[PDB]
RNA sequence: CCGGGCACUCUAACGGGACUGCCCGCGAAAGCGGGAGGAAGGAGGGGACGACGUCUGGUCAGCAUGGCCCUUACGGCCUGGGCGACACACGUGCUACAAUGCCCACUACAAAGCGAUGCCACCCGGCAACGGGGAGCUAAUCGCAAAAAGGUGGGCCCAGUUCGGAUUGGGGUCUGCAACCCGACCCCAUGAAGCCGGAAUCGCUAGUAAUCGCGGAUCAGCCAUGCCGCGGUGAAUACG
């Protein structure tokens, strides 16, 4: 169960309540940002290499 | 047995004193004192034996108490026990009621430890 | 208490109580064995029986490995034996001067 | 009478107010100085590795910026040569009344 | 610790005396930072070492932390294969908060109800040189003295 | 529990098969995998057979068992004890 | 395994973003989703040419792509072509003012990413690897540079038994903020498995 | 008491609010 | 006509305006000891002051934000000290070696990641 | 609050500044002990940052991937159940055992963040959860908002209690197609164990520990007492 699954995720649902988010990236359900459509590993991967407009690493 | 059956503390407040029926907790309490216009500060050994008949009369006729009450909480896990309801069975095991886990803790409903 | 995880392994009470037996040998040395834990595994060459027990001098750590598995639980125990009684008298060794 | 200065970058974001500062200042009359605004900030804290390792993370964070100016004595030699005046890519800009 | 010697933070006179030694023992009546709270205890106290026996809360304290003093005590050091009691001299410093410590904790230990009463009590007690904290002054103080024959094992 | 503004809530398609038996004259074992149901007045002296996962339980229906959900007397979990 | 990523590392200090544009959260994400879309056909096609950065611009429905490389000619096509038969099958994902750019490389033997890529290649192309990594060394250094490192993991040479290869020459300071250190990573496919390229190098401190 | 919902020292901790803590 | 220092002690600020009168203090609005009633702490705020017998020569208003109590109660302390040095810059001698002068920067410490707190570590059983 | 003004607080970009620079002493030197100046002194406090490597460490279940395996099924959809079981054992925590405390009332002082089927002032019903009204705010404006410990006053009077809040009965509210399994909240009633914890054992050297509350991510709701942050108050001790 994965590809049927990430299909699952974009699909308008029977109900409001089984809306539920994935990774617009890899389609881990798991820890995933409302804000960039990323789980935390993907954010953390594009983060690195630049392609997240405004974000750095963050140091106080 | 002074009310209702039971001999409420003297020498405290009345309405800490009257928490020790069963039935009647803080809330209950600051009830009857108002409705019988009595002042909850008084000890229970200062009480006009006429304020007292008044504190009396009304509890036992306002609420459900000591073994009355007791008998319909009997009463109330009794049928829930006989239809065999899921809330029934958890009494029957003598297991927790309310979907706590019981993988760990569970004591009280359990009794303490009980050894392989 | 008495403890052991068999780690991506089906294992049988019979083989757990076996366990609690062989590490009885340790009750020899008349220390309480507290908390002990058995670990049992299957890598691709041979078991593994990892432990880590403590004591109130000090904490057993030790592993064997076996393509038999009883044998390893044992190898496990020679070496669990062997630090226990190394807390035991490693104290005594400078009685003079 | 006002514009609005908002991005994810500060160097550009006094580019675009140094500017803009500069034009009405220029075709007349008053400007109310670039207002340095209170950043709002938004932290990502997230575990660095891809699987347990729990009590190690990576802190990043997203500053939308944020800068306010007026044009006090309007006077329209600028409301005309602004719509001509080249914006950075980072920064969105509001102008209402 | 292992580098070089630490150093003992200056304490802020309080502001009812001035005193470095009030504020220390103020401290260690300051559970879980409420020092305020502490403060006001002891200040209670003081009022009712004033009440109780006409005379100077300052003065009285200060001698209930002279009388509680321990001047020698017992350090552990193991030799071959017994540890031996070793009598050592406790430097003014360790003199102090052992003095501060006990105060406190036979305090702690009295009947009467309220803390800042306690306080007021022990403080007393010790200028006399009864009450716990000076029962474990002199307790430490006899161990130091039949331990006199393991002095030269001294560090 | 559900509000009391809200209804009492039964699945539509259930109660549809408890009213059919009623007019008609009742009655025969009625499978459903409603557990959330509330036993409902009209639903007394049936016999529905609830699922719980593995099996449609037949329930017998009182009149003391009828505010109560109809999951709460088909078990989902086998217990015989321990060792 | 402990490294950071030399890049996010330097992020505003010595490296600027590959996507500059503002937006609010109602926007971000879904701005965002097209540019990974985006770079997604562009690094397909334009692997071909020497694909080496995706710069991508924004303002209102219009966005400027900047693409680099050091071959600029399979991005142009047959003298303007191809470029455009792009901003067709792009603006047709984009939906929108797509305007696409190509920026020469003024030498990929002093751009990580492409270094990476031609090791790979090597590798893809059963080189004996020991040997390749340290050729790229010797190139990049003979570009110039102030320092060189290339590091491939994986069944090299084709052995069960994973292995870890690296090269480097002059100074690479990885610690150093104001230490220009392009980082290039290549996937080489094979056979038997995948190995992985990391590229570093070291321009100059700022 | 912040276990005790029934007073306003147990409403602070559930994060909640009713007759033994009011807003 | 008035005297000025800026007092700052962890997230608390303390604008401070001296000026001559009887002694009396005015602390955001109020009265001082009505705004610092029942802590010990405060006598100690006024105390640069006594340091210079400059007790009653001074009334004084002061708006205080951000902290608590006894941090704004530290801030004060700082600028009544600091205002007194434009008043009479001969002043810094008998208040410098007095710590007045000096702004402590001790801040609460920043929780870390694998932590509880700042410093304090999770408890953890090797066996 | 308005006129007015940016002085001040601040907000937030750009700089200054500390360098053992100077003084004395010991030193071949590097340095070390010390004084003044100074907000800061010998790395100012904290952060970001982790060498060759090691553990054939971790992850094929984030992803990528060689190879092996399945093909009316080892793929796919759905209803219900399960992941929440409970003789037991271990790890992490929460709340306590109380008077330096508990309750009621009145009254203060934060910071970081968040907010358009979103935060919701203010009015109304209801003990209350909440319901109905309904103003403002793309938010240094408007809201979440009350910070709590603290302060003043009043009760409790050493009692398994006005400690403690588990368990159970009953009555409700909300989210949600839906709260039997299995949500949170509110109110009446219930009012357990627990009187400071064996062997053993953890944290922390300063704005730390301890104690106190507030925010956020995720998120319809929520089992968060978890995590990541933020301030408030604020110690002890270091011979070695
Ligand atoms: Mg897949
Ligand atoms: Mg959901
Ligand atoms: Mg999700
Ligand atoms: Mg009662
Ligand atoms: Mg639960
Ligand atoms: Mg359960
Ligand atoms: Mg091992
Ligand atoms: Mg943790
Ligand atoms: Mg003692
Ligand atoms: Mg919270
Ligand atoms: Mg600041
Ligand atoms: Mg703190
Ligand atoms: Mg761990
Ligand atoms: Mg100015
Ligand atoms: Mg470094
Ligand atoms: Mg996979
Ligand atoms: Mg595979
Ligand atoms: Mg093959
Ligand atoms: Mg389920
Ligand atoms: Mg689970
Ligand atoms: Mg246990
Ligand atoms: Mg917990
Ligand atoms: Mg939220
Ligand atoms: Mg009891
Ligand atoms: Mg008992
Ligand atoms: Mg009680
Ligand atoms: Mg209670
Ligand atoms: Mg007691
Ligand atoms: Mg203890
Ligand atoms: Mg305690
Ligand atoms: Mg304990
Ligand atoms: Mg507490
Ligand atoms: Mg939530
Ligand atoms: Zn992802």
């Amino acid at each position: 169960a994965r590809k049927a699954l990430i299909e699952k995720a974009k699909r308008t649902p029977k109900f409001k309540v089984r809306a539920y988010t994935r990774c617009v990236r890899c389609g881990r359900a798991r820890s995933v940002y409302r804000f960039f459509g990323l789980c935390r590993i993907c954010l953390r991967e594009l983060a690195h290499k630049g392609q997240l407009p405004g974000v750095r690493k963050a140091s106080w | 047995a002074r009310i209702a059956g039971v001999e409420i503390p003297r020498n405290k407040r009345v309405d800490v004193a009257l928490t020790y029926i069963y039935g009647i907790g803080k809330a209950r309490a600051k009830e009857a004192l108002e409705k019988t216009g009595i002042n909850p500060a008084t000890r229970v050994k200062d009480l006009t034996e006429a304020e007292v008949v008044r504190l009396r009369e009304y509890v036992e006729n306002t609420w459900k108490l000591e073994g009355e009450l007791r008998a319909e909480v009997a009463a109330n896990i009794k049928r829930l026990m006989d239809i065999g309801c899921y809330r029934g069975l958890r009494h029957r095991r003598g297991l927790p009621v309310r979907g706590q886990r019981t993988r760990t803790n569970a004591r009280t409903r359990k009794g303490p430890r009980k050894t392989v | 208490t008495m403890n052991i995880t068999s780690k991506q392994m089906e294992i049988t009470p019979a083989i757990r109580q076996h366990v609690a037996d062989r590490l009885a040998k340790l009750e020899k040395w008349q220390t309480h064995l507290i908390n002990p834990h058995i670990i049992l595994s299957k890598e691709p060459q041979g078991f593994v029986a990892d432990a880590t027990i403590n004591t109130p001098n000090g904490v057993l750590v030790a592993s064997g490995k076996h393509e038999d598995m009883y044998t390893a639980i044992n190898e496990l125990i020679n070496k669990l034996e062997r630090q226990l009684n190394k807390l035991q008298h490693k104290g005594e060794a400078r009685r003079a001067a | 009478i006002r514009i609005k200065l908002r991005g994810f970058d500060h160097k550009t974001l006094d580019a675009s107010a140094q500017k803009i500062v500069e034009a009405a200042r220029r075709s007349g009359a008053q400007v109310s100085g670039p207002i340095p605004l209170p950043t709002r900030v938004r932290r990502f804290t997230v575990i660095r590795g891809p699987f347990k390792h729990k009590d190690s993370r990576e802190h990043f964070e997203l500053r939308t910026h944020n800068r306010l100016v007026d044009i006090i004595n309007p006077n329209r030699k600028t409301i005309e040569q602004l719509m001509t005046l080249d914006l950075p890519t980072g920064v969105e800009i509001e102008i209402k009344t | 610790a292992r580098r070089r010697r630490a150093e003992v933070r200056q304490l802020q006179p309080d502001l009812v005396y001035g005193d470095v030694l009030v504020t220390a023992f103020i401290n260690k009546i300051m559970r879980d930072g409420k020092k305020n709270l502490a403060a006001r205890i002891f200040y209670d106290a003081c009022k009712i070492i004033q009440e109780k026996t006409g005379q100077e809360p300052l003065k009285v304290f200060k001698q209930a932390v002279e009388n509680v003093k321990p001047r020698m005590e017992v350090r552990s050091r193991r030799v071959g294969g017994a540890n031996y009691q070793v009598p050592m001299e406790v430097s003014p410093r360790r003199q102090q908060s052992l003095a501060l410590r006990w105060l406190v904790q036979a305090a702690n230990q009295r009947p009467e109800r309220r803390a800042a009463v306690r306080i007021a009590h022990e403080l007393m007690d010790a200028a006399e040189g009864k009450g716990g904290a000076v029962k474990k002054k002199e307790d430490v103080e006899r161990m130091a003295e039949a331990n006199r024959a393991y002095a030269h094992y001294r560090w | 529990p559900r509000s009391l503004k809200k209804g009492v809530f039964v699945d539509d398609h259930l109660l549809e098969k408890v009213l059919e038996l009623n007019a008609k004259g009742e009655k025969r074992l009625i499978k459903t995998w409603s557990r959330r149901s509330t036993i409902v007045p009209e639903m007394v002296g049936h016999t529905i057979a609830v699922y719980n996962g593995k099996q449609h339980v037949p329930v017998y229906i009182t009149e003391n068992m009828v505010g109560h959900k109809l999951g709460e007397f088909a078990p989902t979990r086998t217990y015989r004890g321990h060792g | 395994g402990n490294k950071i990523h030399p890049i996010g590392f330097r992020l505003g200090i010595t490296r600027d973003w590959e996507s500059r544009w503002y937006a609010g959260k109602k926007q971000y994400r879904h701005l965002l989703l097209e540019d990974q879309r985006i770079r997604g056909l562009l690094e397909k096609e334009l692997y071909s040419a020497g694909l080496a950065r995706v710069d991508i611009e924004r303002a209102a429905d219009n966005v400027a792509v900047t693409v680099h490389v050091a071959k600029p000619g399979v991005v142009i096509g047959r003298g303007g072509e191809r470029i455009r038969v792009l901003r067709e099958e792009l603006a047709k994902l984009t939906g929108k003012n797509v305007a696409l750019n190509v920026q020469e490389v003024q030498n990929p033997n002093l751009s990580a990413p492409l270094v990476a890529q031609r090791v790979a290649e090597q590798i893809e192309r059963r080189f004996a690897v020991r040997r390749a990594i340290k050729q790229a060394v010797q190139r990049v250094m003979e570009s110039g540079a102030k320092g060189a490192k290339v590091i491939v993991s994986g069944r090299i040479g084709g052995a069960e038994q994973a292995r870890t290869e690296w090269a480097a020459q002059g100074r690479v300071p990885l610690h150093t903020l104001r230490a220009n250190i392009d980082y290039g990573f290549a996937l080489a496919r094979t056979t038997y498995g995948v190995l992985g390229v990391k590229a570093y190098i070291f321009l100059g401190e700022v | 008491g912040k276990g005790d919902r029934r007073t306003r020292r147990g409403k602070i901790w559930r994060g909640t609010y009713g007759k033994y803590r009011p807003r | 006509e008035q005297y000025y220092g800026t007092g700052r002690r962890k997230e608390a600020v303390a604008r401070v305006f001296l000026r001559p009168g009887n002694g009396k203090v005015t602390v955001n609005g109020q009265d001082f000891n009505e705004y610092f009633q029942g802590l010990v702490r405060a006598v100690a705020a006024l105390e640069p002051l006594r340091a210079v017998d400059a007790l009653g020569h001074f009334d004084a208003y002061i708006t205080v934000r951000g902290g608590g109590k006894s941090g704004q109660i530290d801030a004060i302390k700082l600028g009544i000290a600091r205002a007194l040095v434009q008043y009479n810059p001969d002043y810094r001698a008998k208040l410098k070696p007095l710590g007045f002068l000096t702004r402590d920067a001790r801040v609460v410490e920043r929780k870390k990641y694998g932590k509880h707190k700042a410093r304090r570590a999770p408890q953890y059983s090797k066996r």
